[PDB]
Formats: C-alpha cells, structure tokens, sequence
RNA sequence: AGGGGAUCGAAGAUGAUCAGAUACCGUCGUAGUCUUAACCAUAAACUAUGCCGACUAGGGAUCGGGUGGUGUUUUUUUAAUGACCCACUCGGCACCUUACGAGAAAUCAAAGUCUUUGGGUUCUGGGGGGAGUAUGGUCGCAAGGCUGAAACUUAAAGGAAUUG
C-alpha cells in the first residue's frame, strides 16, 4: 500500500481532489507519483529508448542503462522522463516514475473551422532544447501526425490527431529531440489567445478549502 | 477596507523612532526607492515609517488569513532574528526556523526537516537567501524584512525597516505578532496596549 | 539611421510587453504609427494611447493590457495581390482563427480581414497577435 | 587504538543523558547500576559500557558536554524570559521624556501628522 | 474555447497573473497566490473571505513582485499612500 | 540586419550575389564546367564498354586486407584506362 | 641613394666543452637598428566580435564637460579663485553581478529583442586535403603583393565541454 507524505497526497487519498485539472489550475507541485496514478488511471507508458552506458567508478568499470520513457493519456496529458539505473527493468521502472511526476496538460484546438472535438493544436508552438528545435503547426483534420517516429509517438500518447512538424538541429540525439518536442506541446497552455482574454475570478486553492484535512498529524 | 483604527498610533511611532527603524542603509535598490522618504546629509536614508506601518498591517492580514496557524514559517539565520522569531512562534503558534536553515527543507519530502508552509516570513532576505530561493521552487509566498539595500527577488510585501540594529529587528517582529493577534481576536480591544514588552524579542548574550 | 519609424515603434512596444511593463514611450510618431495603433486598438491589443505634441514630431505613450504576444513590421512593404494575402497570413499569424496581417491600401490602412471585406489590397505594413 | 565501538559510546551517551544522578566517578557502582537499570546480554560489554560511563562521568563533573541535561534545560528555558527590563531602551524615560532625533526625521513625523515629543539634534557629515 | 454546439472544450481556463495579465502555467512553480484577509469593524479578520491576487513566476523572479503587490492592493482598497502612480 | 540587402528595389544585388555564391556548391560547379564531358572517364553516361588491359592483384590493407582481384580496363570510347572491380567472383575464372 | 653608425645584432669569422640535462654559452661582429628622399602594403594588423539606428537589468569605479550646495580646506578684513566633498547630468572607459534573453558550450548588456523567423547597408564562408599551389592578368627595382583553379585525393579534419 501507499502512505502519503505530502499535503497534496493526503488530499488525494482522501478523495478531496477529483481531477488533475485542480492540480494544474493552481500549479501545485507534485512529488508523489501515486498522485498521478490515482488521478490518471488510464495512463499508458512507452519506453522510447534503451541504451547501454559505460560507467567508470574508481577504477571499477560497470555497465548501466539509460532509458528514455514517455507516458500519456490519449486525451490531453503527456509526460517524459529519462533515467539511468544499474538494471534494465529497474531503469524502465524509475523512468516511468519520473515521467509520471512531470506530467503536463495540452491545449489542443481547431484548424480554421469548428466542428466536433478539437483535433489539432491551437496555435503554432516551438520548443528548443540542446541544438534541436521542434516546431508544431496546426494541420487540417485527417492530416495525421507528420513527424519522425520518436516525436510521433510522443504526440500520439498525448492525444494529438493532426499536426505538421518542422525540426532543426541534430535531431539524431533523441533525448534532446523528445525534450524539445515536449517543451513545444508544454507551451500550448501558455500562449494567450483572444478567447482567453475574458477575466476570470481567482479560484481558491484546494489547499485552503480542505486545509483541516490532509494536515500533518 | 480598513477602519480609522488601523492608522499609525503616536505610541507606535514613538517605539519605531526609539528603535531607529527609520534609519535606512546607505544605498537604495531602485526597487525600494518609493519607501525612501529623504536622505540625510551624512548619506543615511530615511524611511516613510507610515509605509512601514501599512506594510506591517498587510503582512499581518496575510499571516492572519492562513487557515492553520502552524503553516506560517518565521525564518532567521541572522543572530538577532533567532531570539525574536522564537517568541513570534510562541505567541502566534507559527513554526520557527532559527539558526541554520537546512537546504531542501521545502523540496525533498524524505528529510526529517521537511515542512510544507503556506507562507514564509524572513528576517534578512540576504543571509536567509536560500530559504527564499527554495520557497520559490514550490509556490510559497515570501514576506521579508528588507533594508533599502536588500535583494527584493522572490519577495512580496517587503517590510522596510533596518536589518542591522537589533532593536529595529525585535521591534518589527513584535509589532508584527501583536498585529496578528489583534486580528485573530486574541487581544480583544484595540485601545489596550500589549501587556508584553518588546524587549522580550531583543537579542541578549551573557 | 532611423530608417523606418514604424519599425522602432513596434519594436519598443514589443520589448515592453515582454518585460511586462504597462506603458511605453514611442518616439517619434507618424500618421502611420497613429493608424497602425488605431487598428491595434480596435481589436483591443492595446489600451489607450496619447499623442504628445512638441512641435517637432510628437511622442506617443501607449498603455497596454497584456494581450500582445508579438506585433512586428514586415519590412520592405511588399505589394500584395488579393489572392496573395492567404500566403502571408499562412506564414505570420499563429492561427487561422485570429491574428492580423495589417495592410496599407488606397482605401486607407487596415487589417487584412477588412481588406477581404472591402475587396481591395495594397502593400503590407506589419502584423499583430 | 582502543576506540570503543559505537554501541558503548552511544549507550554511555544515553545512560548519562537520562540517568546522570545515580552515576559517580566509580566504575564498581556504575557497573551494578548498569545491571539494575539496563539489560546487557554480556558481562564484558556491560563492563565496556559502564566503564565508559565512568570516564564520561569524570568528564561531565568539570564542564557541560555536547549531550542533553534537563537540569540545565529547565533553567535555559527560564533564562529566555528572566531578563525583561522594567525600563527598556524603548521607554522615553531613558532620555527625559524626549526623543533625540534628526532634522529630517522630525520633518517625517511632521508630514505623517503625528504629535511626538521630539528633540531636533541636527547632524552633518 | 467552444465548439459549434456552443459547449466549452478545454482542460481548463488557466489562472492569469494580476500584475501582468499574462498566463500562469502549470509547471510554473515560482508563481504564487496571495490571500489577504477581509476585516470586521472590530478588527477581526473573517476566517473565510479573502482578497486574493495572482502573480506570475516571472514577476517574482524579476523582483517587481513587491511594487506590483503595492499598486494592486492600493487600487483594490487595501492600502493608501504607499504607491504613487508617478515617480 | 542579417547582413543581406532587404530593400524593395534591391533584386539585382540579391540574385547576383546568389550566382557568385553558388560556385561553392560542388555539383553545381561540376554541372556548369562540363567536368563530366571533359574529365570524367565515363564521359557522362551510366555505362561504358572497355577491354581488359591487365588482371590486377592490388592489395588494400587497412582495416581489412582485400586481396583486390580487380582489373585495369581501357574504355573503348575514350581510350582511357580505368581500374574496376569484378564482384562475387572468387577465382576470376570469368574474366580473362 | 645619402647622412649616421653608441648599443644591440640575422650573415660571417673564431673558440669550445662533454656529455647524451645539451647546445646554449663566448668574442668579435657585416647588413640591420637612427635619420633624409623614395619604395614596399604585409602581421595572432586581435576585442580572433563590420558600420549606422532603436529598444531591453542592476552595482562599483573612474576620465572629460556641465548645473546645483547660507558643503569643506586655502586668509587678508571678507570675498574672488583653485583643489576636494555630495547630488545630478550628457559623453567615454573598464570592472562586478546576475538573465527575462541568447548560446553547442566556454561564455555574452550584446554574441539580446531569431521558426513568435523582415529597422538600413557592406564584406565573406559551404567537409578535409590537393593549395593560397598551377595558369593568366595586374602592381612592385627586387623580395613580393593582389586576383586565384582543376584533375586528383580523403571519412573524417574540427569546436567546446567532462571524467579519470
Ligand atoms: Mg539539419
Ligand atoms: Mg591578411
Ligand atoms: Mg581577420
Ligand atoms: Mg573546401
């Protein structure tokens, strides 16, 4: 079983937070992967890459493993994680823990018109990491996901349907590529489009409506 | 949105001036220029203590508004602040970190010093830098006691006073706690001066 | 030297918006900067702005909300046939829904959608979103 | 090096930390006391611990050690409150009911609109 | 954000910063929310009524958080004669 | 200003600059110098008949020693000698 | 080509040693080094960062000018100056912090305002060698400079950072 150690965890296990949308709205920093687990039940992982890495520790040569792992709803949530461990399944385990932790929303919207569900992206976005840039552009519906394998998996596992990409730099380093792409989808919720201009009233944190609850013993 | 009561009292002002909270350091960050009232011919600046006051009232309203009076954290590695803060904690029931702030006390749930505030108050935003830096990693509002040359990075509601002299320090802390308790109801009326002396907050060494 | 006024104006505005300031002090001003700003305003990308006389050529103080991701000037004011607009808007703006590539036509300065409606075209000033 | 294993040092530390009274400089009574207060599985290791509590007991009668003494702590808690001056430096009585202050500070007080007993001691460089 | 049937279709309308009107996003762990207490005539603050502000991590890092808070509060009735519109 | 003229009546400078700059491409230089028609042994064709001048036992060492069973062939149309590989053939019982 | 020719000193002349810590080292020393009239046009000629313009953080310095002060030192009887001190101000000059930003990184107030890509303009580069070579043209008394290939060859050559 699992014992929360964070005043966000006890809030969750006591079913005081329904969705992640309440985590994300108030930017409450996750540190207990079980949070993501309960709030996102239908999260399907995927090991993107596994790599033998040669460690040299105090004249003692060892062989470890670096694993690049992606996770996501096929709705609006992604996660990416890199981890190095001493054993392959261990690496993958830890990797999924990390990507669980850094889960992000996504603003997916329309191309031009406005029928059915939002299929593509809302605006053009761009992430950069390392030397790599990855750019994502709204497609029209049924244009599929136009990207190389890796970035394509990352976007599929994030419930994108139709999206043109343009990369640049040494895209052969898949960790920088994935990282950058990750950034670019992780910027969508960050581009003030006119339909978000209307002033809201500031919501009151879960941390204060349920403050007596989930307080340390 | 505050009554004719909360205005600065002659007595209060006397306390302040007695403890030279009005004496600001020699240099002014462009960020705290509005606080500066005038500059003396020797190169020492003067603080609008009216503003010191109103910022005290503000910090108090905030410290008040927090649901669980345990979550608020007073901090100081600064010598004088140790003594003062401890008392602050006592009368206000907030949690205190005197002396050495262990790194990762706001990240890292594994260490034993792990705490999850909902407001940090800090004596010196320079010597206590790391606590501010670390609060910044986890959405924790900082309310500091800044001189006119204190880094106003990652602080909201600065209280312009004098981080140097112990009187200023103790006095400000004490005034702070007092205002908080006046807000909670703990010190019923507002005409009644605190039965407790500010000197309890002062730093004493044998 | 100062070769385009519009360029430095919009540059100032942009930089200021990035810093998250709330007002900028453009200098100098022009019939063009004025019109460009009026179009910026009509769609509410900026608040209200004031022209300051000084007999030379005025300064301007622009107040801005925060709705401005980037405005810019496309530089050599290329000509644009009407069918050509589609390509510019396909490059500059982030989305088919919103944004504005604003033109200069013989029927005054205006956003591109007004150019669509009035069925005219001319040269291309800059772009807002 | 006859460095006492961590069990002996830790047990000495704790035993003196809560049972400072009944221990003296003598090992012979600290030993049978270590029999009556503690449950050590061996006589040798009990002689170890009781002998090190003997040495440490000879070190605490001269000065205060890095450990915990409640006999001290109660008075360290009283001391915090003990000296609250009847008339601090912040009571005006310390300067004849007047506040010694600069021309500019007086300007400030005048601008706030506050009536205070101020002596304008002018300053320069 | 709506579709044709007139129904909203986002994950969430996000919190905007109050000083800067820019969006606060979900990974921004330097952003912050400030509850200030509404007070009675008796000088007691009510347990559950706040004037609350939002601040982007940007503004707090840049060290303008304070001055921003001042202006905001002063305009929203909390303070008076702290913050000048002129400098 | 990104170091190129950006003016509306500036085309000539732009395109001229482009022409002077395409000579650093490799293939372009091959293609306008007629290197294929002047130097390349094949003369710019996908194939050439030749007659085997001499059976060559070249030996090419690192990192893998090829007991290079290759040939000196002379192309019929140029009278131009060339070396050529004769694949998949262990014994060279095919090419005399 | 004259004048000059102290020093130092490519060339050269002479000695060495004595060993593989090794010829430095020595002593003369011609041109040269200084100049006058002509030439030559090159350097790691470097900030290895074109020029003009706008905008975007602080802090110490300082150099040049200016405005303010019932500021200080200089006595004569008070000034006048002059230096200094404080505040501000254009214009330099370097430094010290950071980053919102950039960058492959070292690092950068520009190397920022760059896929959210367009302020004006000049020049240059397109894997490494072959090669600044061959050829031609041109400038120079010459040494040389400027302009400047191809066949052919090769899987790297290279940057920055990191561990031992
Ligand atoms: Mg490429
Ligand atoms: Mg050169
Ligand atoms: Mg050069
Ligand atoms: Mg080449």
């Amino acid at each position: 079983g699992w014992v929360p150690v964070t005043k966000l965890g006890r809030l969750v296990k006591a079913g005081k937070i329904t969705t992640i949308e309440e985590i994300f709205l108030h930017s409450l920093p996750v540190k207990e992967f079980q949070i993501i687990d309960t709030l996102l039940p239908g999260l399907q992982d995927e090991v993107m890459n596994i790599k033998p890495v040669q460690k040299q520790t105090r004249a003692g040569q060892r062989t470890r493993f670096k694993a690049v792992v992606v996770v996501g709803d096929s709705n609006g949530h992604v996660g990416l994680g890199i981890k190095t461990a001493k054993e392959v399944a261990g690496a993958i385990r830890a990797g999924i823990i990390i990507a669980k932790l850094s889960v992000i929303p996504i603003r997916r919207g329309y191309w031009g018109t406005n029928l059915g569900q939002p299929h593509s992206l809302a605006t053009k976005t761009t992430g950069k990491c390392g030397s790599v840039t990855v750019r994502l552009i709204p497609a029209p519906r049924g244009s599929g996901i136009v990207a190389s394998p890796a970035v394509k998996k990352l976007l599929q596992l994030a419930g994108v349907e139709d999206v043109y990409t343009q990369s640049n730099g040494k895209t052969r380093t898949l960790e920088n590529t994935l990282k950058a792409a990750f950034v670019a989808i992780g910027n969508t919720y960050g581009f003030l489009t006119p339909n978000l201009w209307a002033e809201q009233p500031l919501p009151v944190s879960p941390l204060d409506i349920y403050s007596d609850e989930a307080s340390a013993q | 949105s505050l009554p004719a009561t909360f205005d600065l009292t002659p007595e209060d002002a006397q306390l302040l001036l007695a403890a030279n909270t009005h004496l600001g350091a020699r240099n002014v960050q462009v960020h705290q220029e509005p606080y500066v009232f005038n500059a003396r011919p020797d190169g020492v600046h003067v603080i609008n203590v009216g503003k010191t006051w109103e910022k005290l009232v503000l910090a108090a309203r905030i410290i008040a508004a927090i649901p669980n009076p345990e979550d608020v954290v007073a901090i100081s590695s600064r010598t004088f602040g140790q003594r003062a803060v401890l008392k602050f904690a006592a009368h206000t029931g907030a949690t205190p970190i005197a002396g050495r702030f262990t790194p990762g006390s706001f990240t890292n749930y594994i260490t034993r010093s792990f705490k999850e505030p909902r407001l940090v108050i800090v004596t010196d935003p320079r010597s206590d830098a790391q606590a501010i830096k670390e609060a910044s990693y986890v959405n924790i509002p900082v309310i500091a006691l800044t001189d006119l040359d204190s880094p106003s990075e990652f602080v909201d509601v600065a209280i312009p006073c004098n981080n140097r002299g112990k009187h200023s320090i103790g006095l400000i802390w004490y005034l702070l706690a007092r205002e908080v308790l006046r807000l909670r109801g703990a010190l019923v009326d507002r005409t009644q001066p605190w039965s407790i002396m500010p000197d309890l907050y002062f730093y004493r060494f044998p | 030297t100062r070769s385009s006024v519009l360029a430095d104006a919009l540059n100032a505005i942009n930089n200021a918006e990035k810093t998250g300031k709330r007002q900028v002090l453009i200098r100098p001003s022009s019939k063009v900067i004025i019109k460009f700003l009026q179009v910026m305003q009509k769609h509410g990308y900026i608040g209200e702005f004031e022209y300051i006389d000084d007999h030379r050529s005025g300064k301007i103080v622009v107040q801005l909300n925060g709705r401005l991701n980037k405005c810019g000037v496309i530089s050599p004011r290329f000509n644009v046939k009407i069918g050509d607009i589609e390509k510019w808007t396909a490059n500059l703006l982030p989305a088919r829904q919103f944004g504005y590539v604003i033109l200069t036509t013989s029927a005054g300065i205006m956003d591109h959608e007004e150019a669509r409606r009035k069925h005219v075209s001319g040269k291309i000033l800059g772009f807002v979103y | 090096g006859r460095v006492r294993t961590k069990t002996v040092k830790r047990a000495s530390k704790a035993l003196i930390e809560r049972y400072y009274p009944k221990l003296t400089l003598d090992f012979q009574t600290n030993k049978r006391l270590c029999d009556e207060i503690a449950t050590i599985q061996s006589k040798r290791l009990r002689n170890k611990i009781a002998g090190y509590t003997t040495h440490l007991m000879k070190r605490i009668q001269k000065g205060p050690v890095r450990g915990i003494s409640f006999k001290l702590q109660e008075e360290e808690r009283e001391r915090k409150d003990q000296y609250v001056p009847e008339v601090s430096a912040l009571d005006l009585s310390r300067s004849n009911g007047v506040l010694n202050v600069d021309n500019q500070t007086s300007d400030l007080v005048k601008s706030l609109g506050l009536k205070l007993p101020l002596s304008v001691i002018n300053v320069s460089a | 954000m709506e579709n044709d049937k007139g129904q909203l279709v986002e994950l969430y309308v996000p919190r905007k910063c109050s000083a800067t009107n820019r969006i606060i996003k979900a990974d921004d762990h330097a952003s912050v929310q400030i509850n200030v207490a509404k007070v009675d005539e008796e000088g007691r603050a009510i347990p559950g009524e706040y004037v609350t502000y939002a601040l982007s991590g940007y503004v707090r890092s840049r060290g303008e958080s304070d001055d921003s808070l001042n202006r905001l509060a002063q305009n929203d009735g909390l303070l008076k004669n702290v913050w000048s519109y002129s400098r | 200003g990104k170091g190129k003229p950006r003016g509306l009546n500036s085309a000539r400078k732009l395109r001229v600059h482009r022409r002077n700059n395409r000579w650093a491409e490799n293939n372009y230089k091959k293609r306008l110098l007629g290197t294929a028609f002047k130097s390349s042994p094949f003369g710019g064709s996908s194939h050439a008949k030749g007659i085997v001048l001499e059976k060559l036992g070249i030996e090419s060492k690192q990192p893998n020693s090829a007991i290079r069973k290759c040939v000196r062939v002379q192309l019929i149309k140029n009278g131009k000698k060339v070396t050529a590989f004769v694949p998949n053939d262990g014994c060279l019982n095919f090419v005399d």
